[PDB]
């Protein structure tokens, strides 16, 4: 990893040793529509929050809450393992699973079963 | 005066960042007076601080990344020579300084 | 240009290609394509409400319609065969008019309930109303309504929000295999219903919310708790069973709110069990959190870690080495049975095993205990042997593949075993080792279908692994596959299906236990969250630490208590019954004091005076590299080696007790499940 | 004693630690750095004030919001006590004068005071650890009033509570001490610095966030400190005469002494001791020449050679000749 | 005077080399040129008599993570005379130095300043090319995509160090960011 | 009367007789004022609840 630009970027050096992990969202299982799909994202594994004991809200520590999901999106793989590699973070690459397209008519919906076999 | 050109090769990035460290041991006499650092450092200590952060700075080998980062240090240089940044943050980035790792992080947190 | 959604076509030959312009654009599709599917080839998205790649068409909705040439009037394109020269068009005024015409009629009894509906934020209906909708509305007529029925506590059911698109009914009909709803009446008061008051009693009766385009169908206890611009979303692993489905945890905050699937052709295939979709609920209760030590009166006072530590590296080092046991659990990850495995070998003892199949089986081969056939493999299999073994509550979705290759195929199903209920025609071929017998003899009808198979697929099950004659009954497996030609080059049908998500990571590691009277003999017992064991084994004198995130029977007995974190917390690698691994992502915090399993055990290592090489999760992954080096390479499809000629002659005797059933509450399996909330009122009314 | 804490963050301000404290007269010296250093981590504290409702306004941004509540309470009264106490699972005492006020005496407002405290906590069974801030020459034998009451005090608390701590600093030396900066006062008003007893006496001057640090390490030990009396006391054993002199170097004025024989400031001293009875309770309260401070200064006090400091709670006192002591550059 | 006259008149006059992108829409007239004759063209545009660009609205940068050359520098330009507007584009990585235009235009600038504190991008020939919005001693350039909307660091007055202090940031209420995109866009 | 959560508020309001076999709900008098039109169909033995309002309405005669 040549992070030099995280080096001369600003990021303190404790957040340019994260592990992160490039991959690309799947569509959602409740909507047949396919338009958020084909970016790919940069997760940080920002899971450490914790409630506030005043009014329950949800309180954090971590910068990278939520960039990955809200401002840093990718058109393709190279260009987010690019970033990766310049920012110094240490990366897994989850390919995505993609759907194939298998034949299937409307006249399968009715079909012959058979002669009667008296088995 | 005026920001140089980009450098061409590693000689001047070297040069630009021999010229930089002289400017920053020339401005110590200064920081010593705009603030009360007399009976608080000595006049070498810090000078041994910039050098150990050009020296841990030093694996760099893209003379672009070299002026980037000569020139944010011209910056900071810049900054603390003026009285913009407050008595202890000099102070606080510029002082010189049993079981197992593992497990004193284990009793500290699960997040390592 | 790319297919939508990166839609892979399959071209089984070059030759049987023929060529449609989609919108002017050069489009080559297999014949048997759809216009519709077709047009996802040439990357335009055609709008659908009843079409479900994965459910038979049914040109209901009517909203697909596009135009084609040499045609009066706009076709289904989700119906319509593609032919060569033929020449679509979407985007021409008539495609739109019909589109807006179909909205409208959609919007016309529908209720003005957005704000009240679970599916607010992801509704199909008002998205594609937005985009391929109109602007007003003409109608101001009184609207239709319905009543709504109870489908039972799982399935929350406002009818009136219904679109009449039969996706639950072809799912019902189909996937799930439980006929017991469809479409009632006719005409504009036609509803969806079970007529008569029963509730939705299938494994695989959760998935009709996620098929339901609209609000009609929607989750009873995530009911209102959220919305669904709220979540986060993160794409983690199933450990409740061993097949391992693709699933998407969706959290707000350090909570979890819900689990929907994940698109996975090869293991899941869109749908996961009711057992998955509802866990969430117990990971959120009864959490062990601190650290506990039992008091002399016998109470557990909560603890600091490096107290609890200290307590049981001194006791671990009073007892000998062969009174160690370790007893990994059903739901621990590959890292942690490695490191409880180096711990337990360095203190001098060999007494490691997980909580299932960890009788004495040999896993010295890895075709012995995983699926040889891939899952989406036993679709090409022309009849299924299931040798003492149920698919329905064992492996939910294992037995949806083996119904869509039974409904599709005409493939014929030969169970062997005790008697259970199946969602497809099977054959009772006995009930007891001696059917095996007559199997490998022959002169059983059964045996003609066998011999006559082009694949035939074998699947025994996990089970069959904790009897006493199990060398001679997996010999007599081994002696039916040799005879009646399963294991080929070209074709492998030998399968073995696990119970649990940890059985593959342990028995590839050689979690394997060596002394059958290991657990009567001991007296340091280290339960890694081993709460599916019998405690009452364990004698009393011995010490006894469970290390697991939920209390349960063993809770009662154990001496010291280390608190741990689920697998929606921590980064694990799990594997299948197939041999696939995968890596869980964490998705919420850890609760409380709670410490990753592999990060407990090696603490406890260097408190008892035992130097372990490796400090960090990338130096536990290194040393498994020397024992299963497949668990580090995730996400590659590695078939098996060797087969079953390499294993001794075992000369047994196969005995006569029946099979048994290793699974009788299928929503009380793992500790999670039973500790939740959802699975309580599931098997108090849907399991008869 | 292990319950009393639950970390729920990154140990930051908006972090939560299990800690409910209520620190009974934390408006005054070392209150305040006690007080912030409990807020850092994330620990809710409660203080109790009388008087002003201005003097723990300062108090306030420590917490993030609601970590810090003040509420009112009088030390007569028994019920307000209580009340400021039922939401805590910790307790720290910090309450005493090294002054005499008509209405609390010696004993009423270093003993008394504390007893009070230590036997609501009694009936007020949960509270986890409690911590009583007693002065290093605590002794019965002490001349000085003061002490002896601490001392008594000291007794009360660990009667009442065999598991409460108690923390005994010397000297503290800070922004707002009264030893340091009376000095520098004088100087700046008077021209010279009086030595009650020649510049001849020696004590152990402690910064005062050490001795919060050390409380706040008490708190979260491993259940050694329970039922201990520990003795805060600096690194260097410093006298009367160094620390004015590190006092001239910091407020850069050339060195003059008057020596002043104790019976001469004792003498001085006394008009105030019987004179506290007037037509007003209130009275100027004494700067440099309190006679219980000059008795005290009779006694060399020193971190006794056989009891516990500093290094058995793995704290390192600072140097009080750099950061300690950079306050003095005000009057530079 | 209009798009379609500036568009056939820049086409010609200007040497070729220089401008290697000319959209010629509604939105505005854009010229996109490489960094080093960025500072040819602007002069060359300044001073003819027909592109007579006297005024420099602004000078904007954009990120791009996803491109090689990550940053895209905007130099909106109005001609007073003519009643025209014209937009010169250029692109940089985070580690080149483009030309300044403080020369041609003094007004410059401020807003080279404005892009170097919040994108990192260095001028040449700048007088003085330092951080003009940002804090004291701000490490970092917010702007990027990647930078957090929060920061790293947060400000609180230090009761014992009697100062405003600067700690590592954290948050009681995290920002609650809300996924709105749709599926069939 | 603050001890009266509005869940026996609501509860306490009796079901209102409609003739028909289906009944629009608004929620006010003034339909601007109220809550999105309801239609609920009032086929069953027990009242029929307003998702909106909580208000219940029964069939009067059949
Ligand atoms: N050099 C030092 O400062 C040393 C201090 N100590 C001990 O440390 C403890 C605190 O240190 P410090 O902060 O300097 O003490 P301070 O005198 O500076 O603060 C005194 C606190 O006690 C409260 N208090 C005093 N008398 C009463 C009373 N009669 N009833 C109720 N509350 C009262 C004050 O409240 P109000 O302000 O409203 O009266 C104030 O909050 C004291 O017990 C002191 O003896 C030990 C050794 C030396
Ligand atoms: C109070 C003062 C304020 C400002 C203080 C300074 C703050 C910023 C500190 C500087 C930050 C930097 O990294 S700026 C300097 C960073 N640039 C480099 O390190 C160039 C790569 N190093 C090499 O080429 C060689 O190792 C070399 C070290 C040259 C010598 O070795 P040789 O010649 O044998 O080859
Ligand atoms: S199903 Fe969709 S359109 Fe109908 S009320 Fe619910 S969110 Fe609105
Ligand atoms: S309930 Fe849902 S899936 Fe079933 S027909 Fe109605 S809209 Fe379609
Ligand atoms: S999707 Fe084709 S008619 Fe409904
Ligand atoms: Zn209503």
């Amino acid at each position: 990893k040549r992070g030099e630009i995280g080096k001369v970027s600003g990021i303190p050096e404790e957040h340019l040793s994260r592990k992160v992990i490039i991959y690309s969202p799947a569509r959602t299982a409740t909507q047949s529509g396919s338009g958020k799909l084909g970016k790919w994202k940069i997760n940080f594994v920002s899971t450490l929050k914790w409630e506030n004991p005043l009014m329950g809200w949800t309180s954090t520590g971590d910068p990278y809450a939520n960039v990955g999901d809200s401002a840093l999106a990718f058109d393709s793989e190279e260009a987010a393992k690019s970033f990766a590699e310049r920012h110094g973070w240490d990366y897994k690459v989850k390919k995505p699973n993609t759907p194939l397209l298998k034949v299937k008519s409307y006249s399968d919906n009715f079909k012959w079963k058979g002669n009667p076999q008296p088995e | 005066i005026g920001v140089p050109p980009n450098s061409a090769n590693l000689t001047e990035a070297r040069r630009r960042v021999f010229d930089f460290f002289r400017a920053a041991c020339r401005s110590i006499p200064t920081i010593m007076d705009i603030y009360n650092l007399q009976d608080v450092v000595a006049p070498s200590q810090l000078r041994y601080a910039i050098s150990a952060q050009i020296r841990n700075n030093a694996h760099i080998t893209d003379p672009k990344v070299i002026d980037l980062l000569i020139f944010k240090g011209m910056e900071e240089l810049t900054d603390i020579v003026d009285h913009a940044k407050q008595r202890h943050h000099i102070i606080g980035q510029y002082v010189v300084g049993g079981k197992t790792d593992f497990l004193k992080n284990f009793y500290t947190s699960n997040y390592f | 240009r790319n297919p939508v959604g990166g839609a892979r076509v399959h071209f089984s030959n070059p030759e049987d290609a023929i060529e449609v312009f989609v919108d002017g654009y050069a489009v080559k599709v297999p014949k048997g394509f759809t216009v519709l599917q077709a047009c996802e080839v040439a990357g335009v998205d055609i709008p659908r409400f009843c079409y479900h790649s994965r459910l038979s068409i049914a040109g209901n909705c009517r909203m697909c319609l596009v135009e084609v040439e040499k045609s009066p009037k706009p076709v289904a394109s989700c119906a319509m065969p593609a032919l060569p020269g033929m020449k679509i068009k979407t985007d021409t005024p008539i495609a739109k008019k019909a589109r807006e015409g179909v909205m409208e009629f959609l919007l016309m009894n529908h209720p003005l309930d957005c704000p009240i509906c679970d599916q607010g934020g992801e509704c199909d209906l008002q998205d594609q109303s937005m985009a391929f909708g109109s602007d007003r509305g003409r109608f101001t007529e009184m609207k239709r309504s319905v009543v709504d029925k109870n489908l039972g506590p799982l399935v929350k059911t406002v009818m009136t929000r219904c679109i009449q698109c039969t996706r639950c009914v072809r799912f019902a009909s189909e996937v799930a295999g439980v006929q017991d709803l469809g479409i009632l009446g006719r005409g504009s008061g036609e509803e969806i219903g079970t007529y008569v008051e029963k509730l939705m009693t299938s494994e695989l009766s959760g998935n009709v919310i996620d098929i339901c385009p609209v609000g009609a169908l929607t989750s009873k206890p995530f009911a209102f708790k959220a919305r669904n611009w709220e979540l986060k979303a993160t794409e983690t692993i199933d450990v409740s069973d061993a097949v391992g489905s693709n699933i998407r945890v969706d959290s707000r905050g350090p909570e979890v709110m819900r689990i929907i699937p994940r698109l996975n052709e090869d293991i899941n295939e869109e749908w996961i069990s009711d057992k998955t979709r509802f866990c969430y609920d117990g990971l959120k209760r009864q959490r062990l959190s601190d650290p506990m030590i039992r008091d002399s009166d016998g109470r557990f006072k909560a603890v600091s870690w490096r107290d609890a530590l200290a307590v049981v590296g001194d006791i671990i080092h009073q007892v000998k080495p062969d009174e160690i046991v370790g007893v990994a659990g059903q739901l621990s990850d590959a890292e942690s049975m490695m490191v409880l495995k180096d711990f337990v070998n360095r203190m001098g003892s060999d007494n490691v095993w997980c909580e299932g199949t960890a009788a004495g089986v040999d896993a010295d081969l890895r075709y012995s205990y995983l699926m040889n056939t891939s899952i989406s493999g036993l679709e090409n299999a022309d009849l299924f042997l299931l040798i003492g073994t149920q698919p329905r509550v064992e492996a939910a979705m294992v037995n949806a593949r083996i119904c869509k290759t039974v409904r599709a195929s005409n493939a014929k199903v030969g169970y062997v075993g005790p008697p259970a209920e199946f969602n497809y025609d099977c054959k009772h071929l006995g009930t007891g080792p001696d059917t095996l017998k007559e199997i490998a003899e022959g002169r059983h009808p059964f045996c003609t279908a066998l011999k006559n198979a082009k694949n035939p697929a074998i699947i025994v099950g996990a089970g069959l692994f904790n009897r006493t004659d199990k060398n001679a009954i997996l010999s007599s497996v081994e002696s039916i596959a040799q005879a009646n030609n399963v294991v080929r080059p070209d074709w492998n049908g030998l399968n073995f299906l696990l119970q649990y998500a940890a059985q593959a990571a342990a028995l590839d590691l050689g979690l394997i236990q060596q002394s059958a009277k290991a657990l009567e003999s001991a007296k340091f017992v280290y339960l890694m969250g081993a709460d599916d064991v019998n405690v009452d084994k364990i004698p009393k004198d011995a010490f006894v630490v469970y290390q697991g995130h939920h209390g349960d029977k063993a809770v009662y007995r154990a001496n010291v208590i280390l608190p741990a974190s689920a697998f929606t917390e921590k980064e694990g690698t799990y594997e299948n019954t197939e041999g696939f691994t995968q890596q869980t992502v964490p998705a919420v915090p850890t609760v409380g004091d709670a410490r990753d399993d592999w990060k407990i055990v090696r603490a406890l290592s260097e408190v008892s005076g035992v130097k372990l090489p490796y400090n960090s999760i990338e130096g536990v992954r290194s040393r498994i590299k020397s024992v299963a080096p497949n668990l580090v390479h995730t996400d590659e499809r590695e078939p098996a080696a060797f087969g079953p000629s390499l294993k001794p002659e075992c000369k047994e005797a196969m005995s006569t007790t029946p099979f048994q059933t290793v699974v009788e509450n299928f929503y009380m399996t793992n500790s999670i499940t039973r500790a939740s909330k959802i699975m309580a009122q599931c098997s108090a009314v849907l399991l008869k | 004693g292990v319950g009393h804490l639950a970390r729920k963050g990154t140990g930051g301000r908006s972090s939560v630690s299990g800690i409910v404290a209520t620190v009974f007269g934390a408006t005054g010296f070392l209150g305040r750095y006690l007080v912030q250093q409990l807020a850092k981590m994330g620990s809710q504290v409660l203080v109790p004030f009388r008087g002003s409702e201005d003097s723990p306004r300062h108090l306030k941004l420590m917490g993030d919001l609601g970590q810090v509540v003040p509420m009112k309470f009088d030390p007569r009264d028994e019920d307000s006590i209580k009340a400021v106490m039922a939401k805590a699972n910790v307790v720290i005492n910090l309450i005493g004068r090294e002054y005499e006020t008509r209405n609390f005496s010696f004993e009423d407002a270093n003993h008394h005071i504390a007893e009070k405290l230590a036997l609501v906590a009694k009936e007020h069974g949960g509270i986890m650890r409690y911590i009583q801030v007693s002065c290093l020459g605590a002794s019965v034998s002490s001349p000085s009033r003061m002490l002896r009451a601490k001392a008594a005090a000291e007794e009360a608390v660990l009667n009442a509570l065999p598991e409460a701590t108690i923390m005994r600093p010397a000297t503290m030396i800070g922004t707002e001490d009264r030893i340091l900066n009376p000095w520098s006062m004088f100087v700046k008003k008077y021209g010279f610095l009086p030595l009650i007893g020649g510049g001849t006496t020696k004590f152990q001057p402690v910064y005062v966030v050490d001795v919060a640090a050390a409380i706040v390490a008490a708190l979260k030990d491993d259940g050694s400190s329970m039922g201990k009396t520990y003795e805060l006391g600096g690194p260097d054993v410093f006298t009367t005469h160094e620390l004015a002199e590190i006092m001239y170097d910091m407020i850069r004025e050339w060195p003059r002494y008057v020596k002043l024989p104790f019976p001469i400031a004792k003498a001085m001293a006394a008009p105030r001791d019987f004179m506290v009875n007037k037509v007003p309770f209130p009275l100027p309260s004494p700067q440099i020449f309190n006679l219980d401070q000059i008795n005290a200064l009779t006694t060399d006090t020193l971190v006794s050679d056989n009891a516990l400091k500093f290094q058995d709670l793995d704290l390192v006192p600072h140097k009080l000749k750099g950061y300690p002591v950079e306050f003095l550059i005000q009057y530079r | 005077m209009d798009n379609q006259f500036i568009f056939k008149y820049s086409w010609e006059t200007l040497p070729k080399k220089w401008v290697k992108k000319m959209e010629r829409s509604e939105h505005g007239n854009r010229f996109d040129t490489n960094t080093d004759y960025l500072f040819q063209l602007l002069c060359f545009l300044k001073l003819h008599t027909y592109t007579r660009v006297q005024v420099l609205i602004d000078i904007c940068g954009v990120d791009y993570p996803s491109r090689k050359r990550r940053f895209e520098v905007v130099y909106n330009l109005l001609s007073t005379r003519y009643n025209s507007r014209i937009r010169v584009q250029t692109s940089a990585d985070e580690v080149t130095r483009i030309s300044s235009v403080v020369s041609l235009f003094p007004s410059a600038g401020w807003w080279e300043r404005e892009v170097w504190d919040m994108f990192g991008v260095s001028f040449i020939n700048h007088p003085d090319l330092r951080r003009i919005l940002t804090d004291y001693g701000f490490e970092g350039h917010p702007l990027r995509k990647d930078f957090p909307l929060s920061g790293y660091v947060q400000v609180r007055y230090d009761d014992p160090e009697k100062r405003v202090v600067s700690e590592p940031i954290e948050m009681t209420q995290e920002f609650r960011y809300f996924d709105f995109a749709s599926p069939w866009e | 009367r603050s001890k009266k959560s509005p869940m026996e508020l609501i509860s306490e309001v009796p079901p209102i007789k409609v003739d028909g076999r289906i009944v629009a709900c608004e929620g006010d008098t003034n339909p601007a004022l109220g809550h999105p039109i309801e239609f609920i169909c009032l086929d069953l033995n027990e009242p029929a609840i307003c998702k909106y309002c909580g208000l219940r309405y029964v069939q009067d005669h059949h």
